[PDB]
RNA sequence: AGUAGAAACAAGGGCCCUG
């Protein structure tokens, strides 16, 4: 592995993609935490914080946040393992019968 | 679900499709143009004749079927009531062009080229501006030795010109290139000439009947004849001028490959050949004088100034013998004066005045507008002296373009390099110097025979042609040069036995002869085109004598 | 800080107004863009003229004021003015000045600590310079050139992307604080972003300029130009200094930019996976998609996913086409019949059935198109323009430079049009075994004859003989082709025209969404086939470097 | 671009695109509705989640 | 001796020297008489006299479509059309290209018209405002129209083109309209006439055809429908090969070359080909919008019921357009001392004190005339519809019949706007003539005439098309682009790189030779040095800049790294035209000089936004005009200043607004407030801020929010 | 850090690694080696008789 | 006076300013 590409692991030439949930001394931004967060139902009770304090939250907690421009949302530090490639194709093949 | 929806919404908002149109609810699923009342009233009124409502037209077009037979019948019918003429040039030849008749077309360029006399001196790098050189030449006493008389050989308003010259000398003596507003300058400057407006709200019939206020009767230009002095200028602008470096040019960059070496070599040859002619000094004169005039018009408007007509050059290079490292020279052909160039808008006009020096008596036909005076004598031995004086005007556009008079070099280099490279490629060998020193080009006629000389010396003709195009440019020359291409293409077709044809050549000749008025270049080139077709009739068809 | 408080006070003052409040309250933020246009709108016809007319003045330039005071920029340094206190009408916070001021700053103004960051901002042009310096020029010669027109790329670029993948990249590197939600391209390409960020972080810079330069660093400038010789971006960027219509400056530029190697490796991988999936019988589609998504490769330093590169390249090969079809990737209207290339110019048609007897009596169906159509064709160092009409090759013109290529192209064209008697009565040499179905997968007689030609040269000679032969009429001697591929002869083939000078490749900025079958044959809203698995080399062994076949 | 289907293919799976396309063809409605339907369909898919 | 340069045309070709004729090395040359003559020719070319009466305006409406009369001198122009033949030609073209073609194109168009934002109307040439009745840019006209809508009924919440069009439609049925001014209101009829109004501009920037000496400038109620029609027409034309309007340069050359090869390959041994160079006349005076309406209806037959209504707007609007007479006549006395000025609306009064020509040309057009406008119910104008006319024309070159094949005759070619090329083939001249007459007839049936003087023919390989003469080779005129070898007039950094890029493009396409390129480079360099009042250091020139130049020059040690605008020499050539000087000298500038020239904190640098150049102190912006300072055009500047303040504040908050357009559901105030609070917290946590400052900021922000929400 | 023709050396190193991977020490493509061997001297030659 | 073209200029705004 290398400090340049901290998101890969090379074993016997094969490559492995490590998720981005936590950031060690090398990783130096919120980019390494985004695969640990996700969107959820908006909750005005949760606090509003920055993109730097985003690391001091607890796994499973909620927090409001500002995104891009003129947009506020609510995030939760819980990930979703799957991607749409399988959940659609399978359910489709179950329709041609 | 929420993550997917967030991504989708961001994308849509980025594509401007996050609206009811693409994301409607159950009800708002019927989008339609809000057809009002007036728009429909009009649409049902702009319909073609047989129909009277857009519905009928839509029903006729949506169901229209093809019936080739009626189409072919209408085609033939229209093809019979037309009778389009077709005229092969070989049978219907081109007559000659009928030039207008009347007096001769006189000189029009602001500055003199052939009749111009100049005083020269050595240039010091410290004193390089115009307002300085005009004084340097003034101290030695020749510029002040001049003293014309009240009796002019030709022209009008000589008293105004004389007083203006005296005021110019006085101002030069005061080290201030400025002039006061008197009656003379006011007249020869049109300072009060602009008309006084009269509103209509304040108008009445009695006022009109008092002083006739009819619609202005535009007095279009009047015709002219063929000028016989153009060939003289053309032949004079082909010879050397005893100096070079008339037109400033930048430096040559380094080189690394054969290509840049070839380019630099050829460019050096051409530039050295061209910088020695007379047309070149006129180009440099125009460049520098127009630059100075533009600067003045920008800085000192509403003020009559004094600007010289000058140029900078370098004496030719003799052998190492004698005095080496030849020096530079500042030359002065005459004086120029502006008049309140309040250029409120492009295309405007600011009158100027031209005092030039010559040693050649005038001609009534050519130097018609000038007002010459007998000044005195000057050395070389002693010879008489004349003072050509006139009045004219300019604008921003002519200034900007005259200052950019180095394009002729580009055009000529293009033509020459093209010819040489074409001749070199057909044989796959470096044939450039040979093509420049050997390949002959027709130039003109003498004693009823043709004349030829190598391209190396014929470049000057094309250069002068481009310069004149830059000088006498107008709408007339534009239309002419735009309508002459047909004749050249027909000529080429004749050279290659291509049976050309046309629909109405007489109309083409009419269009051509329509734009030939009081512009020397058009007349000269038209006569030369007639002579061309004549000389080719000895070798080609499609032309009448 | 205090600046923040000033911004707050200004916002308050502005909200105190009614119109500003109405506009900052109504609608969304996008309205800003609109508001950005209604202001500062003024153009000029001939800026050259006005530039000479203005620079002739005393103070033709505007500039900031506080920046000058802080910089200690004086006025009337050596009796020459630099500026004077005034207020431009538009800005209201700028002051007139002269061009001399620009020198005064350059010669005795404030100096920054370092400025090598520029080399990164404009990396593309320093790369141009370096590539130029590493060239070994050669002699110059004069001759005529066969310059063919075509669409190509002029800017060498690594990791060519789309526009949507850039508008985001320009944020996470420069203006991160206002960054949108993370897109997949980011999560996948993390190291890339980290690299681009390490250089432009904690630096004094104008960011708009950086974004523009990055757009250029990721844009291959595609142009339709005349071209001669090899085709590589490294050359097209300076083609102006290599040769024209009448001259050529020889120079070797082969060992630079290492571009085409990536493309040939990609195509080899595509061929490999296509063959692998073809080994299947009922799921080659899903097998191929899995092989795709289960694979990666390295580009320079970074590792990229295959399916991501495939949707960014433009290699029109019968392999890349299949893959881009499986992934639902749209593409251009370009055909492929074996090694050759094809493109339709005009015409139409529809499929039709016909049969031929292989040996004695053995009926085999083969199809053709029932209409007139015109096609451009491009084989190695050879071009052609032909027309097909109801199972016949009407006419054809060629502008190549080789006899062998000129014969092979002609034969493949004749085949593509089913012209000749062989398609009416096949030869004895062919049999039912060579017909089709290596293991069950059928084969149209077309590709059959294709491989039959590629097998032996004498099959090709016989096929050419199938085309009419006549005596070379007078005058047409130059525009004639023998059996060997000679520009002239005493007897030449029928309905053929030759000429010196390649054909200008057509152009069309169109896209189509096609599909494919379970047999790896793509279709385009019609019975026409654009690609298949029979048009590629049979097989070959290669050792791929810096690749990841994470699949059993 | 150049068609709503290519657009929908940017963030949707081409399978659901084809599905919603065949659906609008069944009802013969304006193809500008390819998007909404595909979205709904994809939601249903990811709602099953196997 | 007598001189004649044309003599070189004997022992040499004509194309390789045709550039010598073009007088593009000099300045080119620059009402109501022109407009009145145009109106007259338009009403004449319509060869009929049928008329109706408009219930709306109560004005005679000359109808010229399918009403042909006066079949004499048909060689002359005619503006009457037979819709049947037009639809037949369209059907033949569709048949050639295949089915589902027009539908596919209208679909591709609808794919864009719907998502388009209504702010893309700011880009384009000037337009005619309908409030001040003058020609302003498009941005200001759109601003004024929106402001009027808002002040009348309420702000326009729309954000796309369709809503703006529907709003325009509604505004054509109102009864009282408001708008800003030093706050006049008007009625329905007056606003209607003032909207259908059209103005003229005398720009004609390009020399081209001297006959072109004007161009149209419609209002703002006609721009979006025109854009829709042009979009569909473009989507159609691009598919065709017999058109060369959208493409430029090498594309049409390749088209012509492929066409010639196809021709020479198709014709048998008993056939011979022919070429023609055509230049249609009165193009913008014979094309009729009624035929365009019928054609668009035939096209939009299988598509949605929405496009059928949009495309049908601009045609009827051009069928009911009004024209604007400019400046009126000028009166004067004999000595010309005094001079009276008069406007159009008055010419009907002093019609006796004018030249007999104006009277004969004006009195006939006195019923069609209203106040300073004429009701032209048809015809066309320049620049309005170019691609649609090209489509209408290409429909002819696609024609075919049984008679043409009974004789083995067929034609093809390539046409752009009012400029085409024809390729006829046959076995004998007697049939060539018949074919050409047939082509002329079919073109006459749709108002497409032909100029008999400017048009000529010859054997196959000799013709011209758009100032490009064609033979065995291709002759780059090389004078069409001569003005481009000039400093643009933007700043110092840029013009030089722009000129080098232009030279490169010429060398690549127009076959510009090397030495010519070097000469042009040196010339542009000299003009650059002269324009900006700068010269080298080694020179002896005196002046403002050169003074301080020579002063501080001592601090330098390697002048080879200097810039041209700072007393630098030239370091660039053919092999380095694709490289700016700033990059070519970076490795030799004095470490002090590089650091100073390339600083981001400059009081001069401004960005303009192709722009293949480097940024530095030399990338400045010019002063702004001040003539308006005296004119009372200041009230309009107020709203512009307001918008500018808002935009620059928003940008002060969100630094990236300009390189990633903003989006979201918040307004501007909401985002501003939230971001300010976020930054305040982010700093107070670690950065140099006190609780007092944070609380003060928060109080100010909440008070501003309260005021914003309370004002309205 | 300091050099003249870095790109050639880099591409050549990559080719060397590729060759070693292929178990053959040979290098097929001849663009960089050819250059770096001809930088010393390489040019055409005209016969004296053609002079 | 003059310019140039197929119409415009030969200062314009308020005693003061300006392209």
């Amino acid at each position: 592995w290398s400090k340049a590409d901290s998101s890969k692991i090379y074993c016997h030439g094969i490559a492995i993609r490590v998720p981005l949930v936590v950031g060690d001394e090398h990783m130096d931004t919120s980019l390494a935490l985004l695969e640990g967060f996700s969107v959820c139902e908006n909750d005005p009770r949760a606090p509003m914080v920055t993109r730097q304090d985003l690391i001091d939250v607890g796994f499973g907690q909620k927090v409001r946040l500002f995104v891009g421009q003129g947009s506020v949302r609510t995030f939760k530090r819980t990930a979703s393992q799957r991607a749409a490639s399988s959940d659609v194709n399978k359910n489709v093949k179950k329709i041609k019968m | 679900i929420f993550s997917f929806l967030a991504t989708a919404a961001d994308f849509l908002r980025k594509e401007n499709m996050f609206n009811e149109i693409f994301l409607p609810d159950n009800e708002e699923t019927i989008i339609e143009m809000k057809k009002g009342k007036t728009f429909l009233e009009l649409r049902d009124e702009s319909v073609p004749l047989p129909f009277q409502t857009y519905e009928q037209m839509k029903d006729y077009c949506e169901k229209f079927k093809g019936n080739p037979r009626e189409l072919a019948s209408k085609v033939s019918q229209m093809q019979s009531n037309i009778k389009l003429p077709i005229k092969h040039y070989e049978q219907n030849k081109f007559r000659q062009i009928r030039l207008p008749k009347g007096p001769m077309a006189p000189y029009t360029h602001k500055f003199l080229m052939e009749e111009a006399w100049m005083f020269t001196k050595i240039s010091d790098p410290e004193r390089s501006r115009a307002g300085e050189i005009l004084i340097d030449f003034f101290k030695k006493g020749n510029l002040s030795a001049i003293r014309p008389k009240d009796k002019p050989l030709q022209g009008k308003y000589p008293i105004h010109y004389k007083n203006l010259w005296n005021q110019i000398k006085a101002a030069i003596a005061d080290r201030t290139m400025v002039i006061n507003e008197n009656d003379h300058s006011e007249f020869l400057g049109g300072i009060g000439r602009a008309s006084k407006k009269i509103p209509e709200i304040s108008l009445t019939q009695d006022v009109i009947t008092t002083e006739g206020l009819k619609q202005s009767e535009n007095k279009l230009p009047e015709p002219r004849s063929f000028p016989r002095w153009f060939n003289a200028e053309w032949m004079w602008a082909i010879k050397d001028s005893d100096l070079t470096g008339w037109v400033p040019m930048a430096e040559y960059p380094p080189a690394d490959n054969e290509l840049e070496d070839y380019a630099e070599h050829l460019n050096k040859t051409m530039e050295g050949v061209l910088q020695g002619t007379n047309c070149a000094r006129e180009m440099g004169k125009c460049i520098l004088t127009v630059g100075a005039l533009m600067t003045e018009c920008r800085l000192f408007p509403g003020k009559i100034k004094v600007v010289p007509i000058y140029a900078r050059s370098k004496e030719r290079k003799s052998m190492q013998e004698g005095l080496p490292v030849p020096s530079e020279m500042d030359c002065l052909f005459g004086i120029c004066v502006k008049s309140k160039s309040h250029l409120n808008k492009d295309d405007g006009m600011y009158t100027i005045i031209t005092f030039e020096f010559s040693i050649r008596e005038p001609n009534l036909e050519k130097h018609q507008k000038y007002t010459v005076f007998e000044a005195g004598h000057t050395t070389v031995r002693e010879v008489p002296l004349y003072l050509y004086c006139r009045t004219t005007a300019l604008s921003k556009i002519k200034n900007d373009w005259l200052s950019k008079a180095r394009r002729c070099f580009i055009t000529t280099m293009d033509t020459v390099e093209t010819i040489c490279l074409r001749e070199s490629a057909k044989a796959e060998e470096n044939l450039v110097e040979k093509t420049l020193n050997e390949k002959q080009m027709w130039i003109g006629k003498k004693n009823g025979e043709l004349i030829a000389q190598p391209l190396r010396e014929a470049l000057r003709v094309q250069l002068v042609q481009q310069f004149y195009f830059c000088i006498y440019n107008d709408s007339q020359l534009e239309g002419f040069c735009n309508e002459q291409k047909k004749i050249l293409m027909a000529l080429e077709g004749d050279k290659k036995n291509k049976s050309s044809f046309g629909f109405n050549p007489e109309g083409l000749l009419e269009k051509i002869e329509e734009c030939l008025i009081n512009n020397p270049m058009c007349l000269f080139m038209a006569q030369r085109l007639n002579e061309l077709v004549i000389e080719a009739s000895k070798r080609g068809a499609k032309f009448f004598k | 800080m205090s600046l923040l408080l000033t911004i707050a006070k200004e916002y308050k003052r502005l909200c105190q107004d009614a119109k500003a409040a109405q506009m900052m309250t109504v609608g969304t933020v996008s309205n800003y863009t609109t508001f950005k246009k209604w202001t500062t709108s003024r153009k000029e016809k001939n800026p050259s003229l006005r530039m000479r007319w203005a620079m002739s003045s005393k103070f033709p330039i505007i500039a900031n004021k506080r920046m000058l005071e802080e910089a200690q920029i004086p006025k009337e340094h050596n009796n020459v003015a630099l500026w004077e206190d005034t207020e431009d009408v538009s800005k209201r916070d700028h002051v007139l000045a002269s061009a001399s001021c620009i020198n005064y700053w350059n010669f005795c103004g404030p100096c920054v600590n370092n400025s090598e960051v520029i080399k990164e901002v404009y990396k593309s042009r320093f790369g141009r310079l370096e590539r130029r310096k590493e060239i070994m020029w050669k002699e110059l010669r004069f001759t005529l050139v066969d310059r063919q027109r075509r669409r190509v790329d002029t800017q060498p670029v690594e990791q060519r992307l789309r526009t949507g993948e850039i508008k985001d990249l320009q944020m996470w590197t420069l203006f991160e604080d206002e960054a949108p939600l993370a897109s997949k391209f980011i999560l996948d390409n993390y190291g890339l972003v980290k690299e681009m960020r390490s250089k432009f972080a904690n630096k004094p810079l104008n960011k708009e300029v950086v974004a523009h330069m990055l757009e250029k660093q990721f844009n291959p400038e595609s142009r339709f130009l005349p071209v001669f010789g090899a085709i590589r971006p490294e050359r097209m960027e300076l083609i102006h200094a290599l040769g024209g219509e009448t001259w050529i400056q020889e120079a070797n530029t082969a060992g630079i930019s290492n571009v085409d190697q990536r493309k040939n490796d990609i195509r080899a991988v595509c061929r490999k996976v296509c063959l692998a999936a073809n080994a299947s019988i009922m799921n080659a589609k899903s097998k191929l998609v899995e092989y795709i998504k289960s694979t990666s490769m390295r580009i320079g330093e970074t590792e990229r996913k295959l399916e991501e590169l495939i949707l960014e390249t433009d290699d029109v090969s019968p392999e890349v086409t299949l893959c881009k079809s499986a992934l639902g990737g749209q593409l251009g209207k370009t055909l492929s019949f074996g090694p050759m290339l094809l493109k339709k110019i005009s015409g139409s048609g529809v499929k039709v059935k016909d049969t031929v007897y292989i040996q004695g009596v053995r009926a085999v169906q083969f199809e053709y198109w029932s209409e007139q159509e015109e096609f451009y064709g491009e084989y190695k160092s050879a071009t052609a323009l032909f027309s097909r009409k109801e199972r016949s090759l009407e006419w054809i013109t060629i502008g190549g430079g080789i006899n062998e290529d000129r014969k092979r192209l002609l034969a493949m064209c004749m085949i593509f049009c089913r012209d000749g008697d062989y398609f009416k009565d096949a030869p004895a040499t062919i049999t039912m075994a060579d017909l089709s179905t290596k293991l069950g997968r059928e084969i149209p007689y077309q590709y059959v004859m294709m491989n039959w030609i590629q097998k032996s040269e004498d099959n090709l000679e016989a096929l050419l003989y199938s085309r009419g032969i006549v005596e070379t009429n007078p005058g047409k001697m130059g525009s004639s082709m023998g059996i060997d591929g000679s520009k002239r002869a005493i007897k030449s083939l029928r309905a053929v025209t030759i000429q010196s000078g390649k054909i200008d490749m057509p152009e069309s900025k169109e896209k189509i969404h096609l599909e494919l079958s379970d047999n790896l044959e793509a279709f385009d809203s019609s019975g026409r086939i654009v690609a298949t698995i029979l048009d590629l080399p049979s097989d070959k062994k290669v050792t791929f470097q810096d690749v990841s076949f994470q699949h059993p | 671009s150049k068609t709503f289907a290519e657009i929908a293919e940017a963030f949707l799976e081409p399978e659901a695109v084809r599905i919603a396309k065949e659906a609008v063809e069944e009802y013969g409605d304006h193809e500008r509705k390819i998007i909404q339907i595909g979205i709904h369909f994809q939601v249903c898919c990811m709602f099953c989640d196997e | 001796m007598e001189i004649n340069p044309y003599l070189m045309f004997l022992n040499n070709d004509v194309t390789s020297l045709i550039s010598t004729t073009y007088p593009y090395t000099g300045p080119p040359p620059m009402s109501t008489k022109y407009t009145l003559e145009t109106i007259k020719r338009t009403y004449d070319y319509s060869r009929t006299s049928v008329e109706k009466t408009s219930k709306v305006f109560n004005i005679p409406r000359r109808k010229f479509c399918n009403c042909l009369e006066d079949k004499d001198e048909l060689v002359k122009p005619t503006g009457n059309v037979d819709i049947s033949s037009l639809l037949g030609l369209a059907e033949m073209m569709e048949k050639r290209m295949g089915e589902g073609f027009f539908k596919h194109c209208v679909m591709e168009a609808e794919t864009e018209i719907l998502k388009m934002h209504f702010s893309r109307l700011t880009e384009g040439r000037q337009t005619y405002d309908w409030t001040s009745e003058r020609n302003m840019p498009a941005a200001t006209a759109l601003q004024l129209t929106v402001d009027a809508i808002k002040e009348t009924e309420g702000p326009f919440k729309g954000t796309t083109m369709l809503e703006y069009c529907n709003k325009m439609i509604e505004m054509l049925d109102w009864k009282e309209i408001k708008f800003k001014k030093v706050i006049d209101s008007i009625k329905h009829d007056e606003f209607l006439i003032r909207a259908l109004t059209i103005n003229t501009m005398a720009k004609d920037g390009e020399r081209g055809k001297l006959q072109r000496r004007a161009i149209a400038t419609p209002g703002m109620i006609v721009r979006p429908f025109s854009k829709i029609v042009e979009t569909v027409a473009q989507k159609i034309c691009e598919k065709l090969k017999e058109s060369g309007l959208p493409v430029g340069g090498n594309e049409k050359k390749a088209k012509l070359k492929t066409t010639v090869t196809s021709l020479n390959a198709r014709m048998n041994s008993d056939q011979f080909a022919v070429n023609i160079t055509g230049d249609n006349s009165k193009w913008n005076e014979c094309q009729q919008p009624e035929a365009y309406l019928a054609l668009l209806a035939y096209i939009t037959k299988d598509s949605s019921d929405l496009m059928k209504d949009l495309c049908s707007v601009a045609p009827v609007l051009f069928c009911n357009k009004f024209v604007k007479l400019g400046q009126g006549i000028r009166l004067s006395n004999k000595r010309k001392t005094k001079e009276v000025i008069i406007k159009a609306e008055k010419m009907g009064k002093y019609k006796n004190l004018m030249r007999e020509e104006y009277k004969n040309l004006f009195e006939p057009l006195e019923k069609y005339i209203q106040k300073d406008v004429c009701f032209l119910p048809g015809g066309m104008l320049m620049g309005m519809f170019n691609m649609l006319s090209t489509v209408l024309g290409v429909s002819t070159l696609c024609y075919m019949d049984e008679e043409l094949k009974a004789k083995g005759c067929f034609w093809t070619g390539l046409q752009s706007s009012d400029d085409f090329v024809l390729f006829a083939v046959a076995s004998n001249w007697s049939n060539i003539h018949w074919t050409i007459r047939r082509f002329n007839a079919v073109c006459k049936l749709i108002g497409i005439n032909m100029s008999l003087e400017k048009s000529y023919g010859s054997l196959p390989e000799l013709f011209e098309f758009t100032s490009m003469f064609f033979d065995g080779e291709f002759v780059s005129n090389l004078a069409m682009e001569l003005p481009a070898f000039t400093t643009a007039g933007v700043n110092e950094g840029v013009d030089f790189t722009a000129a080098m890029s232009i030279i490169k493009t010429n060398m690549i396409n127009n076959s510009l030779s090397p030495s010519t390129a070097l000469m042009a480079l040196r010339i542009c360099l000299q003009e650059f040095r002269a324009t900006y009042r700068v010269h080298p250091w080694d020179s002896r020139v005196k002046g403002g800049r050169m003074k301080i130049i020579n002063e501080f020059i001592k601090t330098i040690e390697n002048k080879d790294g200097l810039l041209i605008a700072d007393g630098g020499k030239l370091m660039n050539n053919i092999s380095t035209l694709h490289i700016p000087e700033e990059v070519l000298k970076f490795e030799k500038m004095d470490e002090q000089y590089r650091n100073r020239v390339f600083n981001p904190k400059n009081p001069f640098t401004n960005f303009d936004k192709e722009n293949e150049a480097v940024v530095s102190t030399h990338s400045f912006r010019t002063r702004a005009n001040r003539t308006l300072l005296n004119t009372d055009m200041r009230a309009m500047m107020a709203e512009e200043k307001r918008y500018q303040m808002v935009c620059d504040m928003f940008k002060s908050v969100f630094e990236s607004a300009d390189i990633n357009p903003p989006i979201g559901a918040m307004s501007i105030g909401e985002a501003i407030e939230e971001k300010l609070l976020e930054r305040a917290k982010m700093k107070r946590d670690i950065g140099a801020i006190e609780d007092s400052e944070y609380e003060e900021i928060k109080d100010i922000i909440r008070d501003a929010k309260k005021a914003r929400l309370e004002s309205r």
